[PDB]
Protein backbone atom coordinates (compact mmCIF):
# COMPACT_ATOMS: atom_id res chain seq x y z
CA UNK A 1 0.00 0.00 0.00
CA UNK A 2 0.99 3.64 0.29
CA UNK A 3 2.30 2.49 3.69
CA UNK A 4 5.25 1.10 1.69
CA UNK A 5 6.78 4.48 2.49
CA UNK A 6 6.88 3.53 6.16
CA UNK A 7 8.09 0.01 5.39
CA UNK A 8 10.51 0.90 2.59
CA UNK A 9 12.11 3.35 4.99
CA UNK A 10 13.99 0.34 6.36
CA UNK A 11 15.14 -1.04 3.00
CA UNK A 12 16.48 2.31 1.91
CA UNK A 13 19.36 0.94 4.04
CA UNK A 14 19.23 -2.83 4.54
CA UNK A 15 20.89 -3.42 1.15
CA UNK A 16 23.68 -0.97 2.07
CA UNK A 17 26.43 -3.07 3.68
CA UNK A 18 25.06 -6.47 2.66
CA UNK A 19 26.97 -6.00 -0.63
CA UNK A 20 29.28 -9.01 -0.48
CA UNK A 21 26.90 -11.07 1.64
CA UNK A 22 24.04 -11.16 -0.86
CA UNK A 23 24.15 -12.81 -4.26
CA UNK A 24 23.68 -10.33 -7.06
CA UNK A 25 20.46 -11.92 -8.32
CA UNK A 26 18.53 -11.29 -5.11
CA UNK A 27 20.83 -8.41 -4.13
CA UNK A 28 20.41 -6.29 -7.21
CA UNK A 29 16.85 -7.63 -7.36
CA UNK A 30 15.64 -5.79 -4.31
CA UNK A 31 17.88 -2.86 -5.14
CA UNK A 32 15.42 -2.63 -8.02
CA UNK A 33 12.61 -2.99 -5.50
CA UNK A 34 14.16 -0.05 -3.65
CA UNK A 35 13.99 1.80 -6.95
CA UNK A 36 10.36 1.31 -7.82
CA UNK A 37 9.20 1.75 -4.25
CA UNK A 38 11.23 4.95 -4.24
CA UNK A 39 9.48 6.27 -7.34
CA UNK A 40 6.06 5.21 -6.07
CA UNK A 41 7.12 6.93 -2.88
CA UNK A 42 7.51 9.94 -5.15
CA UNK A 43 11.05 10.65 -3.96
CA UNK A 44 13.84 10.52 -6.53
CA UNK A 45 16.90 11.21 -4.38
CA UNK A 46 17.09 7.68 -2.99
CA UNK A 47 16.08 6.31 -6.35
CA UNK A 48 19.06 8.25 -7.69
CA UNK A 49 21.69 7.34 -5.12
CA UNK A 50 20.34 3.87 -4.40
CA UNK A 51 20.48 3.50 -8.18
CA UNK A 52 24.01 4.59 -9.03
CA UNK A 53 25.51 2.39 -6.32
CA UNK A 54 25.24 -0.63 -8.61
CA UNK A 55 28.26 -1.23 -10.85
CA UNK A 56 27.45 -1.74 -14.51
CA UNK A 57 30.17 -4.28 -15.36
CA UNK A 58 27.90 -6.89 -13.75
CA UNK A 59 26.19 -6.76 -17.15
CA UNK A 60 28.84 -9.00 -18.66
CA UNK A 61 26.67 -11.85 -17.36
CA UNK A 62 23.75 -12.64 -19.70
CA UNK A 63 21.73 -13.62 -16.64
CA UNK A 64 21.96 -10.15 -15.12
CA UNK A 65 21.64 -8.76 -18.64
CA UNK A 66 18.09 -10.09 -18.76
CA UNK A 67 17.36 -8.20 -15.55
CA UNK A 68 18.93 -4.85 -16.33
CA UNK A 69 16.13 -4.00 -18.76
CA UNK A 70 14.25 -3.11 -15.59
CA UNK A 71 17.19 -1.03 -14.38
CA UNK A 72 17.35 1.11 -17.48
CA UNK A 73 13.56 1.33 -17.79
CA UNK A 74 13.52 2.98 -14.41
CA UNK A 75 16.47 5.23 -15.22
CA UNK A 76 14.28 6.40 -18.07
CA UNK A 77 11.32 7.07 -15.78
CA UNK A 78 13.54 9.03 -13.39
CA UNK A 79 15.20 11.04 -16.12
CA UNK A 80 11.83 11.88 -17.66
CA UNK A 81 10.85 13.27 -14.29
CA UNK A 82 14.06 15.28 -14.13
CA UNK A 83 13.23 16.64 -17.61
CA UNK A 84 16.57 15.41 -18.84
CA UNK A 85 16.55 14.04 -22.35
CA UNK A 86 19.98 13.40 -23.80
CA UNK A 87 20.51 11.18 -20.79
CA UNK A 88 17.29 9.32 -21.55
CA UNK A 89 18.47 8.82 -25.09
CA UNK A 90 21.72 7.39 -23.81
CA UNK A 91 19.83 4.84 -21.76
CA UNK A 92 17.40 3.87 -24.50
CA UNK A 93 20.53 3.60 -26.58
CA UNK A 94 21.95 1.18 -24.07
CA UNK A 95 18.91 -1.07 -23.75
CA UNK A 96 18.68 -0.89 -27.54
CA UNK A 97 22.14 -2.46 -27.53
CA UNK A 98 20.74 -5.66 -26.03
CA UNK A 99 21.09 -8.78 -28.17
CA UNK A 100 17.71 -9.95 -26.94
CA UNK A 101 16.03 -6.81 -28.25
CA UNK A 102 18.41 -6.42 -31.16
CA UNK A 103 16.90 -9.61 -32.51
CA UNK A 104 13.17 -9.15 -32.24
CA UNK A 105 11.85 -6.70 -34.79
CA UNK A 106 8.75 -6.04 -32.68
CA UNK A 107 10.98 -5.26 -29.73
CA UNK A 108 13.40 -2.69 -31.00
CA UNK A 109 11.07 -0.49 -33.02
CA UNK A 110 9.24 1.34 -30.20
CA UNK A 111 12.51 1.83 -28.39
CA UNK A 112 14.32 3.01 -31.50
CA UNK A 113 11.55 5.54 -32.09
CA UNK A 114 11.91 6.93 -28.59
CA UNK A 115 15.63 7.22 -29.20
CA UNK A 116 14.75 9.47 -32.09
CA UNK A 117 12.17 11.56 -30.26
CA UNK A 118 14.51 12.27 -27.41
CA UNK A 119 17.54 12.98 -29.54
CA UNK A 120 15.18 15.48 -31.12
CA UNK A 121 14.09 17.01 -27.84
CA UNK A 122 17.55 17.22 -26.34
CA UNK A 123 19.08 20.68 -26.78
CA UNK A 124 21.66 21.11 -29.50
CA UNK A 125 25.06 20.25 -28.16
CA UNK A 126 28.13 18.08 -28.29
CA UNK A 127 26.84 14.57 -27.78
CA UNK A 128 23.55 15.31 -29.47
CA UNK A 129 25.30 15.61 -32.80
CA UNK A 130 27.35 12.47 -32.91
CA UNK A 131 24.50 10.53 -31.33
CA UNK A 132 22.13 11.72 -34.05
CA UNK A 133 24.56 11.29 -36.92
CA UNK A 134 25.22 7.80 -35.62
CA UNK A 135 21.50 7.02 -35.56
CA UNK A 136 21.23 8.56 -39.03
CA UNK A 137 23.48 5.82 -40.32
CA UNK A 138 21.94 2.92 -38.43
CA UNK A 139 20.50 0.63 -41.06
CA UNK A 140 17.53 -0.26 -38.90
CA UNK A 141 16.36 3.34 -38.86
CA UNK A 142 15.68 2.88 -42.56
CA UNK A 143 12.80 0.60 -41.68
CA UNK A 144 11.02 3.45 -39.94
CA UNK A 145 9.74 6.07 -42.30
CA UNK A 146 8.28 9.25 -40.82
CA UNK A 147 10.67 9.14 -37.90
CA UNK A 148 13.37 8.75 -40.54
CA UNK B 1 55.64 26.26 -17.39
CA UNK B 2 54.45 22.74 -18.13
CA UNK B 3 54.42 21.67 -21.75
CA UNK B 4 54.06 18.83 -24.23
CA UNK B 5 56.07 18.17 -27.37
CA UNK B 6 54.08 16.58 -30.16
CA UNK B 7 56.06 14.87 -32.90
CA UNK B 8 55.04 15.47 -36.48
CA UNK B 9 53.75 11.98 -37.25
CA UNK B 10 51.55 12.27 -34.18
CA UNK B 11 50.04 15.54 -35.34
CA UNK B 12 49.43 14.40 -38.89
CA UNK B 13 47.88 11.08 -37.91
CA UNK B 14 45.78 13.10 -35.48
CA UNK B 15 44.38 15.59 -37.95
CA UNK B 16 43.91 12.84 -40.50
CA UNK B 17 41.74 10.67 -38.27
CA UNK B 18 39.83 13.68 -37.03
CA UNK B 19 39.11 15.05 -40.49
CA UNK B 20 38.11 11.56 -41.52
CA UNK B 21 35.52 11.08 -38.81
CA UNK B 22 33.57 14.28 -39.47
CA UNK B 23 30.82 14.96 -38.56
CA UNK B 24 31.25 12.52 -35.71
CA UNK B 25 33.90 12.63 -33.05
CA UNK B 26 36.77 10.16 -32.93
CA UNK B 27 39.08 9.10 -30.13
CA UNK B 28 42.45 7.46 -29.77
CA UNK B 29 45.47 7.01 -27.56
CA UNK B 30 48.78 8.79 -27.19
CA UNK B 31 52.17 7.13 -26.86
CA UNK B 32 55.08 8.90 -25.27
CA UNK B 33 57.16 9.45 -22.17
CA UNK B 34 57.23 11.84 -19.22
CA UNK B 35 60.56 13.66 -19.18
CA UNK B 36 60.10 15.57 -15.94
CA UNK B 37 57.32 17.21 -13.94
CA UNK B 38 57.37 19.97 -16.58
CA UNK B 39 57.13 17.90 -19.76
CA UNK B 40 55.22 15.22 -21.65
CA UNK B 41 56.53 14.03 -24.99
CA UNK B 42 54.19 12.35 -27.46
CA UNK B 43 55.92 10.47 -30.26
CA UNK B 44 53.10 8.18 -31.42
CA UNK B 45 49.34 7.77 -31.76
CA UNK B 46 46.94 5.03 -32.73
CA UNK B 47 43.25 5.25 -33.50
CA UNK B 48 40.42 3.79 -31.47
CA UNK B 49 37.35 2.29 -33.18
CA UNK B 50 33.93 3.88 -33.14
CA UNK B 51 31.33 3.03 -30.53
CA UNK B 52 27.56 2.99 -30.66
CA UNK B 53 27.61 5.60 -27.92
CA UNK B 54 29.76 8.69 -28.01
CA UNK B 55 33.39 8.97 -27.00
CA UNK B 56 33.41 7.68 -23.45
CA UNK B 57 35.13 5.40 -20.97
CA UNK B 58 34.18 2.05 -22.47
CA UNK B 59 34.90 3.45 -25.92
CA UNK B 60 38.45 2.60 -24.94
CA UNK B 61 38.83 -1.00 -26.05
CA UNK B 62 41.16 -3.19 -24.00
CA UNK B 63 41.27 -6.00 -26.57
CA UNK B 64 42.01 -3.54 -29.33
CA UNK B 65 44.47 -1.65 -27.16
CA UNK B 66 46.82 -4.41 -26.05
CA UNK B 67 46.29 -6.07 -29.43
CA UNK B 68 47.90 -2.91 -30.80
CA UNK B 69 50.46 -2.69 -28.01
CA UNK B 70 52.25 -5.98 -28.65
CA UNK B 71 52.13 -5.47 -32.39
CA UNK B 72 53.96 -2.22 -31.82
CA UNK B 73 56.35 -4.02 -29.45
CA UNK B 74 57.50 -6.06 -32.40
CA UNK B 75 58.30 -2.69 -34.01
CA UNK B 76 60.07 -1.29 -30.96
CA UNK B 77 57.59 1.52 -30.37
CA UNK B 78 57.14 0.62 -26.72
CA UNK B 79 55.85 3.61 -24.80
CA UNK B 80 53.43 4.49 -22.06
CA UNK B 81 49.92 5.63 -22.81
CA UNK B 82 50.44 9.27 -21.89
CA UNK B 83 47.12 10.77 -22.92
CA UNK B 84 44.21 10.39 -25.26
CA UNK B 85 43.07 12.40 -28.22
CA UNK B 86 39.60 13.18 -29.10
CA UNK B 87 37.74 15.64 -31.23
CA UNK B 88 34.96 18.18 -30.70
CA UNK B 89 34.23 19.14 -34.31
CA UNK B 90 32.74 22.60 -34.58
CA UNK B 91 32.49 23.06 -30.83
CA UNK B 92 35.98 24.32 -30.18
CA UNK B 93 38.36 22.84 -27.65
CA UNK B 94 36.98 22.07 -24.19
CA UNK B 95 36.08 19.03 -22.14
CA UNK B 96 32.52 18.15 -21.47
CA UNK B 97 31.90 16.65 -18.07
CA UNK B 98 31.62 13.33 -19.86
CA UNK B 99 35.04 14.08 -21.30
CA UNK B 100 36.08 14.76 -17.69
CA UNK B 101 35.05 11.45 -16.14
CA UNK B 102 37.00 9.60 -18.78
CA UNK B 103 39.95 11.91 -18.18
CA UNK B 104 39.79 10.72 -14.57
CA UNK B 105 39.75 7.13 -15.74
CA UNK B 106 43.09 8.16 -17.22
CA UNK B 107 44.16 9.89 -14.01
CA UNK B 108 44.08 6.69 -11.98
CA UNK B 109 46.26 5.03 -14.56
CA UNK B 110 48.83 7.82 -14.40
CA UNK B 111 48.52 11.07 -12.50
CA UNK B 112 50.15 13.12 -15.26
CA UNK B 113 48.05 11.81 -18.15
CA UNK B 114 46.68 14.58 -20.33
CA UNK B 115 43.70 15.23 -22.56
CA UNK B 116 44.09 16.36 -26.15
CA UNK B 117 41.13 17.88 -27.98
CA UNK B 118 41.37 18.34 -31.73
CA UNK B 119 38.79 20.28 -33.71
CA UNK B 120 38.77 19.15 -37.33
CA UNK B 121 36.44 21.51 -39.15
CA UNK B 122 37.37 24.98 -38.02
CA UNK B 123 41.00 24.03 -37.93
CA UNK B 124 41.91 25.25 -41.37
CA UNK B 125 44.84 26.03 -43.67
CA UNK B 126 45.67 28.90 -41.36
CA UNK B 127 46.12 28.36 -37.63
CA UNK B 128 45.31 24.84 -36.51
CA UNK B 129 43.15 24.65 -33.42
CA UNK B 130 44.51 22.11 -30.95
CA UNK B 131 44.45 21.83 -27.22
CA UNK B 132 45.95 19.74 -24.46
CA UNK B 133 45.27 20.04 -20.75
CA UNK B 134 44.26 18.22 -17.62
CA UNK B 135 41.82 18.39 -14.76
CA UNK B 136 41.95 19.53 -11.13
CA UNK B 137 34.20 29.90 -25.18
CA UNK B 138 35.75 27.33 -22.91
CA UNK B 139 35.10 29.22 -19.67
CA UNK B 140 31.43 28.27 -20.04
CA UNK B 141 32.62 24.78 -19.14
CA UNK B 142 34.96 25.96 -16.42
CA UNK B 143 38.21 26.15 -18.33
CA UNK B 144 39.87 27.01 -15.05
CA UNK B 145 37.30 25.51 -12.70
CA UNK B 146 37.27 21.76 -13.11
CA UNK B 147 40.41 21.60 -15.26
CA UNK B 148 43.26 23.72 -16.55
CA UNK B 149 45.02 24.36 -19.85
CA UNK B 150 48.51 23.34 -20.93
CA UNK B 151 50.98 24.28 -23.67
CA UNK B 152 52.17 22.52 -26.82
CA UNK B 153 55.23 22.42 -29.05
CA UNK B 154 56.54 20.23 -31.87
CA UNK B 155 59.71 18.16 -31.98
CA UNK B 156 61.36 18.08 -35.39
CA UNK B 157 64.38 16.05 -36.39
CA UNK B 158 66.69 17.51 -39.00
CA UNK B 159 65.78 14.88 -41.57
CA UNK B 160 62.06 15.26 -40.84
CA UNK B 161 62.25 18.93 -41.71
CA UNK B 162 64.32 18.10 -44.78
CA UNK B 163 61.56 15.88 -46.12
CA UNK B 164 59.02 18.58 -45.39
CA UNK B 165 61.00 21.16 -47.39
CA UNK B 166 60.59 19.38 -50.72
CA UNK B 167 56.77 19.31 -50.40
CA UNK B 168 56.50 22.84 -51.77
CA UNK B 169 59.06 23.73 -54.39
CA UNK B 170 59.03 27.51 -54.13
CA UNK B 171 61.91 28.07 -56.52
CA UNK B 172 59.65 29.32 -59.31
CA UNK B 173 56.96 31.01 -57.22
CA UNK B 174 59.17 33.16 -54.99
CA UNK B 175 58.60 36.87 -55.26
CA UNK B 176 54.84 36.57 -55.26
CA UNK B 177 55.06 34.97 -51.82
CA UNK B 178 53.82 37.01 -48.86
CA UNK B 179 55.18 35.85 -45.55
CA UNK B 180 52.97 35.51 -42.49
CA UNK B 181 51.49 38.85 -41.57
CA UNK B 182 51.04 38.50 -37.83
CA UNK B 183 54.75 37.77 -37.69
CA UNK B 184 55.52 41.05 -39.34
CA UNK B 185 53.17 42.62 -36.82
CA UNK B 186 55.44 41.53 -34.02
CA UNK B 187 58.16 42.68 -36.37
CA UNK B 188 56.87 46.14 -37.15
CA UNK B 189 55.99 46.53 -33.48
CA UNK B 190 59.00 45.20 -31.58
CA UNK B 191 61.17 47.04 -34.07
CA UNK B 192 59.54 50.34 -33.18
CA UNK B 193 59.59 49.71 -29.43
CA UNK B 194 63.28 48.97 -29.88
CA UNK B 195 63.97 52.15 -31.83
CA UNK B 196 62.36 53.90 -28.89
CA UNK B 197 64.66 52.00 -26.55
CA UNK B 198 67.84 53.14 -28.24
CA UNK B 199 66.58 56.65 -29.00
CA UNK B 200 67.41 57.98 -25.57
CA UNK B 201 70.65 56.01 -25.66
CA UNK B 202 71.65 58.10 -28.65
CA UNK B 203 70.41 61.01 -26.56
CA UNK B 204 72.68 60.11 -23.69
CA UNK B 205 75.61 59.71 -26.03
CA UNK B 206 75.07 63.13 -27.52
CA UNK B 207 74.82 64.85 -24.12
CA UNK B 208 77.61 62.93 -22.39
CA UNK B 209 79.66 62.98 -25.58
CA UNK B 210 79.11 66.72 -25.61
CA UNK B 211 80.65 67.37 -22.20
CA UNK B 212 83.21 64.53 -22.23
CA UNK B 213 86.12 63.93 -24.58
CA UNK B 214 86.26 61.20 -27.22
CA UNK B 215 89.25 59.59 -25.53
CA UNK B 216 87.26 59.36 -22.31
CA UNK B 217 84.09 58.21 -24.09
CA UNK B 218 85.80 55.35 -25.91
CA UNK B 219 86.94 53.93 -22.59
CA UNK B 220 83.29 53.77 -21.52
CA UNK B 221 81.35 52.67 -24.56
CA UNK B 222 83.67 50.46 -26.65
CA UNK B 223 81.97 47.49 -25.01
CA UNK B 224 78.66 48.07 -26.77
CA UNK B 225 77.82 49.51 -30.21
CA UNK B 226 77.46 53.14 -31.02
CA UNK B 227 73.71 53.61 -30.45
CA UNK B 228 73.67 55.94 -33.42
CA UNK B 229 74.36 52.79 -35.42
CA UNK B 230 71.31 51.07 -34.02
CA UNK B 231 69.29 53.97 -35.38
CA UNK B 232 71.08 53.92 -38.72
CA UNK B 233 70.98 50.12 -38.67
CA UNK B 234 67.56 49.38 -37.29
CA UNK B 235 65.73 51.98 -39.36
CA UNK B 236 66.60 49.97 -42.46
CA UNK B 237 65.05 46.56 -41.81
CA UNK B 238 61.83 48.40 -41.15
CA UNK B 239 62.30 50.48 -44.29
CA UNK B 240 63.05 47.90 -46.93
CA UNK B 241 61.15 45.05 -45.34
CA UNK B 242 58.15 47.31 -45.29
CA UNK B 243 58.68 48.48 -48.84
CA UNK B 244 58.85 44.98 -50.27
CA UNK B 245 56.00 44.17 -47.93
CA UNK B 246 53.91 46.97 -49.41
CA UNK B 247 54.87 46.41 -53.02
CA UNK B 248 54.28 42.68 -52.87
CA UNK B 249 50.69 43.22 -51.82
CA UNK B 250 50.18 46.03 -54.30
CA UNK B 251 51.15 43.54 -56.99
CA UNK B 252 49.18 40.58 -55.69
CA UNK B 253 46.01 42.65 -55.49
CA UNK B 254 46.04 44.09 -59.01
CA UNK B 255 47.75 41.21 -60.78
CA UNK B 256 46.00 38.28 -59.18
CA UNK B 257 42.46 39.66 -58.96
ZN1 LIG C 1 34.59 15.39 -26.04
Amino acid sequence: EGKIDEAADILCELQVETYGSMEMSEKIQFILEQMELSILKGDYSQATVLSRKILKKTFKNPKYESLKLEYYNLLVKISLHKREYLEVAQYLQEIYQTDAIKSDEAKWKPVLSHIVYFLVLSPYGNLQNDLIHKIQNDNNLKKLESQE
Amino acid sequence: KETVYISSIALLKMLKHGRAGVPMEVMGLMLGEFVDDYTVNVVDVFAMPQSGTGVSVEAVDDVFQAKMMDMLKQTGRDQMVVGWYHSHPGFGCWLSSVDVNTQKSFEQLNSRAVAVVVDPIQSVKGKVVIDAFRLIQALIHGLNRHYYSLNIDYHKTAKETKMLMNLHKEQWQSGLKMYDYEEKEESNLAATKSMVKIAEQYSKRIEEEKELTEEELKTRYVGRQDPKKHLSETADETLENNIVSVLTAGVNSVAIK
